[PDB]
């Protein structure tokens, strides 16, 4: 069986809005071309009426699929629907624009507006500068007040503005630590409790990793996010840290001892999602270019509710990884208007992608005798990525339905190999052998089908197999710390979030995170809005227009 | 050892038996000369800052300050203008200061003299000292009072330092600013391919060359020519850049009447196999046969002095750039496919070349090849091998692109042309050995 | 002289892959220059090319080694704007796919500025240069034009499931069956023009099956051409290996 | 009489929610200190409950009084409002903070949002490489185009995801030029009329300028620009401009030709509203940190409506300037928490800085003989500066509720140099001498309490004379020119905003712009949802929660 | 090197990334390294490159040879060079395999080339690099 045999069904086989597709087969090489127009799709529909009424009320011509190139409206072949892969969640790709689905915004807010800070170096400040003593009752005023002062609330002055709470409601701290004693003393409404939150196996690796060391887990408001930038994330953060020591250490409101907090706030004890990237594409630290694949998959939190399926884990990362990185990064901050939402669907739509990563990861682990037990190297790379697309290759050529669903090569090539590297770095666990897989995949690939991606799809592609292992100053760099930013990865879609999932293979079902403890557990917590355990889910609800976790809204100051 | 012979720009034996290792960047003088002398090198538009302050459109991108204008007589002022910059550029009389006014003293060529370099991190005292210098001369020459020196400056200076660079202003150089560096080692990477055409003053081999010594100098910076990669880079900067042993000259002339891209693939597997740099290795049942390499290195170099023949043959007859992009890519891709060897810089020229090719025909970035540079993030990605081909594109153009570099490099190019070794460099790097 | 290779495989594709490459393709049709210049919509038919900058001969040019040894084409010579044809092939055993159009141009034609993608494949030439190009291309079996058209814009088609008549779709309907015939009264850009121009019959199922550069797993599968897979591992092997240390 | 009367019989002789005050004079040198606490004013109850709720439904502490350090609540000292200037409008500071203030969120959007980007260039593309003819009928297809395009919709493709309108209704494009015949022959729809928009002496300033050439002004949606950063708009633009004129010339939809349409748009005809600026601070363009004075003087549109009113014109100016510079960038982008309301209501609530501005601008036109005369020397900048800072400064001496509102020394310097910097300005016509007169206000006023602004308020002061006509390589700059990134400005409060009225007053009344008439006319459009001819009377709407124009909701796609 | 190799701490900033440890005696063997070292930063023999180990090994100092700035827009040789010649120095000395190299390489050089500069690694310098300046000449003056 097909793990795509329903969404084909779906979408091709009953009828859609108007559409007037009933019957047949998804094997079936012929179609209907009906010419129905945009009238068959009720979500166009309500586009257009609302286009022309902008129009009126505004005196200024707005949306209209008239104005199609050649007066020819879309529509023309039939509209066809999306399924949410692994549900029965069925959409039109209008309901997946990042534009036009909350919870997609809402991933990338809460990911920007979101850093870690170490508490050990500023008790060690307050400890050495003032003399004082840190209890477990001293850190639970300042958390207290910290989540008081922390969406913009005054502590220290008088007749002082303050940011409304109703505006603010998403914006708070908690507190994880390895410090066993110190996890149990701390009041339960401020903790990350990573024995709770992580099976025994994982928090025994996190705890290891991290000592005995306390971080703070700091996500500021999205009203602010989105007013700013991600650059004002961490800067945000430290004047609400800074204030809050201040009152609960007994400080002068500034002295030099202050200033040493707010070096340890700011840069000594910091840790962001990423820094700056290069002038021609400048942005400041938190931006999605700066984000490392490895960071990426350490915020996805698949593998902690699910590690026994790590495909699910990879594929669920996929789907988080490719909306922020295809979507709305490269579709939006690097370029915009209609986008890239269809380069990146294949990632979370139709079970075709998971199909293939299904058995490749099977053919894989019944080779190498068992999961996660195949040697890296060469020959185990070139088995598996040739085998792995030689089936997904074939299974558009057997199914019509999938070929015209992916209907960009670039849409193909990264199915494929995200199939060919995920199951190579979940049989080796090795991100570098994944990387590796996915080269010679689209090797393969192109020179099957005498065609690969769009025009520029395959400079990363070229670059890529004799740069997995260089050692050259701009080439060289270990899987889980290549990024947006790495130097042939910084223009193209159908990448990024692909290599974020091969990197989340080489750790899935294995390891409790793929490059940064603390970057892990800062997201293991239900109270963020977005839920980054199930992003499938949460874009199937928002397509619905039913995901009610969206923060940041001007609703409470403004007029019905 | 390597021994390769020198050729000119037209196929002339220059130099016999010269050992690749000299002409290393790290060795050859007039290398060092050239990459010397573009750190310290100026152009000042004197009569662009005689029209901004006129028009007071102080700051560029549309600005006009009303009110500010001011009429100097600047151009016509330029032997005094000239004096004085002189003197405050230079540090001791008779250091090596040049101060030169061309075009009827419309604009100067500044090069600073070398401690002002060699004292300092970076090559910015070429723009800083040159402006400084430019700004007090005028406000000497005119008696320009306290209130308006400021309007002055910034005719010179533009929005700097509202801005990193001097927007709006009119002193440049053909290198951009250190902090706009994809990486280390990427600042004499950052150079317009129309620059460079220009300086070379539409010369296809010398636009080349001078691309190539300052691709494969900035690949030297990168760290990335150490070791067990020195040798290779020295052969391919010195096949591709410095048309050793006349190989990209003669190849083009002998395919410049009905060659293709496809010929120069031919052309360069034939030489090899002549040159007993590739064998057959595999048989197939079909006949097909791979190929195998005793020396990556000089394969990779036939490689690359190949791809800038199929430039010079398919953009020749275009005359016009567009086309390298489509050389870059498909001349690597056949000759994968003829041989079953890797193409220039393992896959690394075609890569650049398909980003290239999208981002020169498409909605999203890019442009022309004029454009394009080593540090630009589309095309940076070969390790030197890639941009020259660029250059040398673009000074086959016999008027097809608009973003020419008569529309973005007319100052600079004035300016760096006015240098024999910027201008003429093959015949400069051969003379230093 | 060397006598290329190309391109390794005994299969019926690798072989039509080799034919494209050589310019060993069949001549199946005739379409006029007029009518050539109707379907690509940059000038009327029969007039004088237009130019984008003054011919060599009238403003001469720079002095510089390499032009002097490269002799421009006819259109570079008269200063002919860059134009353009530009290709979609259905994935149903449409003769060309994209990288061997491409192929054909480098090898085969002077001047060229191909471009590949899935959808679509486009050559820049200038423009009388580039009308050849395009005759050569569209008279030969490199096009069945029930299977691939002329598209400048909106090309989707190539991916999709063909049209009951066995045409591949085309959101634009510049080119349709019509009395067996394949007919086009479009430009490539989708412009209605004055006339009909007869394409043809288009081929066979059976016939497409025999003269395709795809593979298909339904037809003649990639799995099979075992010498093409052992070429691309070949490749992929040593880009891999010479970017850690390049050294044989 | 002063100007400031009225408001401070309101903040003080009147009751303010139930804070018991009552009677007396403004002049009055006592107060009652009641301890009545945060419960006297109904917008603190309100905040208060909603933060208990907070706490409640989520099981988190949230917003709570009473953790002000001490445990004693604000309203030790009694709570009282502000009045906007110029009007009869009076609020909380907490209806102020630019999170609780959609006004103010929206001015900053409708900046970040916008580019201008040219014409004449693209034009001359398409009839150097494709030989086309361009006329007032293809112009018009195109921006009818455009603006179906522009906002997320498409044109070439089929089976395409598309913004909805319904979330982009914000986002358009309209062209404004010099050539008469052109901004006939264009359909009315999209023209910013130059000449209906501009009194003639400005519209025949702004034509002098522009010549004949041409240029959109474009405005991408907010939503995006919330979702992303400055950085996105030009891009965003460059898209849909590039798709736009395939359809609209009949290009190849992928051309060498269309590439350089790419470099035009995006660099070449490209007018951001500013550039990027150093890693400390790293962002990328259209970022508040690079918007010079002169830039943002131009965005501001008081003076194309009242310009026999130049000091209103400098009031206006500086309001939205003093917001944006003082409570978004510096007190967002570069810091948060609580931020930075306070230091900026001095530019725009009570009336006070209005009262020195208007004294000062009447004491140098009746001493040179008329408004605009006196010459630029340091005589005239002493005198001013001197005259001006004295009534100032004795004014807070005569009447204790102005020194009490500006309680802050930051709040009274940067009210004393607005006042004597932008008479000096108007008075010469000449922006440096106006920051001169700037920075001998500061020094007088120092001498004079004893005291300046905060603990770093004066770094840029004390460089500040120095730096006005020094021509050194990163102290030298017209004033004009200077902005957010000029070094001595890069950091502090108090001082942006200002220098930004100094600018517009050298030109307020006299000339239609002050350095760029391109982003003149781009922000002379009534459709752009915040009101830059009026930023006080939209803060002012904005702060009662009666203000209507916010975009970029999510409501649409969320439920009720 | 040694440290960050062994805890798999690459790219600092609290990363750590399992599986990848790797066990190399490196300061025990700084002898040999600094030999490799030399010969690689080197130009010609007797030119002015130094490289010296110190503190019982845990440490080189390493001055680039005069030509390598000199031929240079800037400074960074020094830095890349230097890692470069150490990165190599390091998988000849340890025989380390293809698969393993960029764990090295990244140990170096940190998080370079997706950082600008190499965050985690362990090779520097007391000036930072020339894109963090304010303004123009500001190198100099960037430093601690
Ligand atoms: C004008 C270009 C050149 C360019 O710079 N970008 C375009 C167009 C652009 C527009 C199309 C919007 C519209 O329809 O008006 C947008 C949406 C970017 C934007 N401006 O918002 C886009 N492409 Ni394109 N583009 C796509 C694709 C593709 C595929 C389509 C092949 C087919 O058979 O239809 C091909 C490349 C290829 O052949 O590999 C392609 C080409 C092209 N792409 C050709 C137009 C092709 C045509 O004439 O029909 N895109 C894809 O392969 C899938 C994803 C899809 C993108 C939309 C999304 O992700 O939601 C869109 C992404
Ligand atoms: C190339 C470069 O554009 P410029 O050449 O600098 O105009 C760059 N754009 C991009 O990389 C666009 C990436 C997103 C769109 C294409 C995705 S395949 C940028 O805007 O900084
Ligand atoms: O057609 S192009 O490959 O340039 C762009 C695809 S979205
Ligand atoms: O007290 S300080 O001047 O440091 C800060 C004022 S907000
Ligand atoms: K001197
Ligand atoms: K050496
Ligand atoms: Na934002």
């Amino acid at each position: 069986a097909v793990r795509f045999q329903k969404a084909m069904e779906t979408k091709y086989t009953k009828e859609w809005g108007s559409n007037k597709n009933k019957g047949g087969k998804i094997t079936d090489k012929k179609a209907k071309y009906l010419r129905l127009g945009y009238q068959q799709n009720p979500r166009k529909v309500e586009m257009a009426k609302c286009g022309a009424a902008i129009t009126k009320k505004r005196g200024l011509q707005a949306y209209d699929p008239k104005l199609h190139l050649a007066g020819i409206p879309m529509g023309q072949r039939q509209l066809t629907p999306y399924t949410i892969s692994g549900t029965d969640i069925v959409c039109d790709g209008d309901d997946l624009h990042f534009v036009n689905n909350a919870a997609m915004q809402q991933e990338w807010d809460d990911i920007r507006r979101s850093c870690v800070v170490g508490l050990d170096l500023a008790h060690e400040v307050l400890e050495k500068r003032l003399g004082k003593e840190v209890t477990p009752e001293t850190i639970n005023y300042y958390l207290e007040v910290l989540n008081h002062a922390m969406p913009g609330a005054a502590i220290v002055q008088e007749h002082m503005v303050e940011t409304h709470p109703a505006l603010v409601d998403d914006c708070y701290v908690k507190i994880f630590t390895g410090d066993e004693t110190l996890q149990d003393e701390v009041d339960k409404q401020f903790v990350i409790n990573i024995d709770n939150e992580f099976p025994a196996n994982q928090a025994k690796q996190i705890k290891a990793a991290v000592g005995k060391t306390s971080w703070q887990a700091v996500h500021i408001p999205t009203i602010v996010t989105r007013t700013e930038d991600g650059p004002g994330t961490s800067r945000w953060m430290a004047m609400q840290v800074g204030m809050t020591f201040i009152s609960a250490y007994h400080m002068c409101a500034g002295e030099a001892a202050v200033g040493e907090l707010a070096f340890t706030a700011k840069h000594a004890g910091l840790v962001e999602m990423g820094d700056m990237i290069p002038a021609r594409r400048a942005r400041g630290p938190n931006e999605p270019g700066g984000l490392s694949f490895g960071h990426m998959a350490d915020i996805c939190q698949t593998n902690r509710k699910g590690p026994e399926d790590p495909v699910n884990v990879i594929l669920q990362t996929a789907s988080a990884a490719t909306m922020l990185y295809d979507q709305i990064w490269l579709g939006g901050y690097m370029s915009g208007g209609v986008g890239f939402t269809m380069y990146a669907t294949p990632a979370y739509t139709n079970d075709i992608v998971d199909d293939f990563l299904y058995w490749a990861d099977e053919y894989a682990s019944k080779k190498y005798g068992g999961r996660g037990k195949a040697k890296a190297t060469i020959d185990t790379v070139k088995d598996i990525a040739t085998e792995s697309t030689l089936y997904s290759l074939e299974a558009y050529e057997k199914y019509p339905t999938t070929l015209e669903d992916h209907f960009g090569g670039s849409q193909r090539a990264t199915v494929c190999s995200i199939a060919a590297g995920g199951a190579t770095a979940l049989a080796t666990g090795h991100s570098q052998a994944g990387l590796s897989a996915w080269y010679l995949s689209m090797y393969l690939h192109k020179e099957a089908h005498g065609r690969l991606g769009f025009f520029g799809y395959d400079l990363q592609d070229q670059c890529g197999a004799t740069n997995v292992f260089s050692i050259a100053s701009d080439e060289g760099c270990i899987g889980e710390c290549r990024g947006a930013n790495y130097p042939n990865y910084a223009m193209n879609v159908g990448h990024q979030g692909g290599y974020t999932s091969v990197v989340a293979a080489a750790h899935a079902g294995k390891d409790a995170f793929c490059v940064n403890p603390l970057v892990k557990v800062c997201f293991a917590d239900e109270l963020i809005n977005f839920d980054f355990a199930d992003p499938r889910g949460a874009f199937g609800k928002a397509a619905l227009r039913e995901w009610d976790r969206c923060a940041g809204e001007r609703a409470f100051v403004i007029p019905a | 050892a390597d021994t390769i012979d020198l050729y000119s720009d037209r196929g002339a034996k220059l130099k016999s038996g010269v050992d690749i290792n000299d002409i290393s960047p790290m060795r050859n003088a007039a290398i060092k000369s050239i990459v010397t002398g573009i750190k310290r090198t100026a152009a000042v538009d004197l009569a662009g800052i005689e029209k901004t302050l006129a028009t007071s459109a102080i700051g560029g991108k549309g600005r006009k300050i009303p009110g500010r204008e001011m009429k100097l007589d600047i151009v016509k002022n330029a032997a005094a203008i000239q004096k004085a910059v002189t003197e405050m550029v230079q540090v001791d009389s008779g250091d090596d200061t040049v101060v030169k006014a061309l075009n009827g003293g419309k604009q100067l060529i500044v090069q600073v003299p070398s401690v002002r370099i060699d004292v300092a991190a970076e090559y910015v005292s070429s723009l800083t000292c040159t402006a400084s210098a430019v700004t007090q001369a005028l406000v000497s020459q005119f008696n320009i009072g306290m209130f308006d020196a400021p309007t002055v400056k910034s005719a010179v200076w533009g929005q700097y330092p509202q801005t990193l660079d001097m927007v709006g202003g009119n002193v440049k150089s053909i290198v951009e600013i250190p902090q706009k560096d994809e990486g280390f080692g990427y600042t004499l990477r950052n150079v317009m391919a129309n620059h460079l055409a220009a300086v070379c003053k539409k010369n296809a081999m010398n636009t080349a060359a001078l691309c190539s010594i300052l691709e494969n100098t900035g690949v030297f910076e990168m760290g990335d020519a150490i070791g067990n990669q020195t040798r290779h880079r020295l052969l391919a900067f010195s096949h591709q850049g410095l048309n050793a042993n006349n190989m990209v000259y003669g190849t083009t002339k002998a395919l410049g009447k009905t060659g293709t891209i496809g010929s120069a693939v031919h052309a360069c597997v034939e030489k090899a196999i002549a040159d007993k740099v590739i064998s057959a290795d595999k048989k197939f049942a079909s006949g097909y046969t791979t190929y195998k390499t005793n020396d990556v290195g000089k394969w990779n170099a036939y490689c690359a002095a190949g791809t800038l023949v199929a430039t010079l043959i398919n953009c020749g007859a275009q005359r016009a750039p567009q086309a390298v992009s489509s050389v870059l890519l498909y001349f690597q891709d056949l000759i994968e496919k003829e041989t079953s060897l890797p193409g220039c810089d393992f896959g690394k020229v075609q890569g650049a070349a398909v980003g290239f090719s999208f981002f020169s025909h498409s909605i999203y970035g890019g442009g022309g090849p004029g454009v394009f540079n080593g540090n630009h993030v589309v095309t940076r990605h070969s390790k030197g091998l890639a941009v020259p081909c660029v250059a040398a594109a673009v000074a086959l153009d016999a008027g097809v692109q608009v973003y020419s570099p008569e529309k973005t490099s007319g100052l600079v190019g004035d300016v760096f042309s006015a240098v024999d070794e910027f201008r003429e460099p093959i015949k400069a790097v051969a003379g230093a050995v | 002289a060397y006598k290329p290779q190309y391109y390794p495989g005994s299969t019926s594709v690798a072989k039509n892959r080799r034919k494209f490459m050589s310019d060993d393709v069949e001549k199946m049709r005739d379409i006029s220059d007029e009518d050539l210049t109707a379907l690509l919509g940059h000038r009327a038919p029969g007039s004088d090319y237009p130019s984008t900058h003054p011919p060599l001969s009238e403003i001469g040019e720079p002095a510089c080694p390499v032009r002097e040894v490269v002799e421009p084409t006819p259109g570079a010579a008269a200063g002919d704007r860059m134009r353009y044809v530009q290709f979609a092939d259905s994935m149903y055993n449409g003769p060309a796919v994209p990288y061997w159009r491409s192929y054909h141009a480098a090898i085969n034609f002077r001047g060229v500025d191909p471009g590949t993608l899935s959808g679509r494949q486009v050559n820049e030439m200038r423009e009388r240069d580039m009308e050849e190009y395009a005759k050569r291309q569209s008279e030969t079996e490199i096009t069945d034009w029930g299977l691939a058209g002329m598209r400048g814009c909106t090309v989707h088609g190539h991916s999709l499931r063909l049209q009951e008549d066995g045409v591949m779709f085309d959101m634009l309907d510049r080119r349709r069956l019509e009395g067996g015939v394949i007919v086009s009264d479009k430009d490539q850009v989708g412009v209605p023009i004055d006339r009909k121009v007869n394409l043809g019959k288009p081929m066979s199922e059976a016939e497409a099956a025999k003269r395709t550069t795809i593979y298909r797993v339904d037809n003649v599968a990639f799995r099979s051409d075992k010498e093409v897979i052992e070429h691309v591992q070949r490749v992929w092997e040593l880009r891999t290996k010479y970017g850690f240390v390049p050294k044989a």
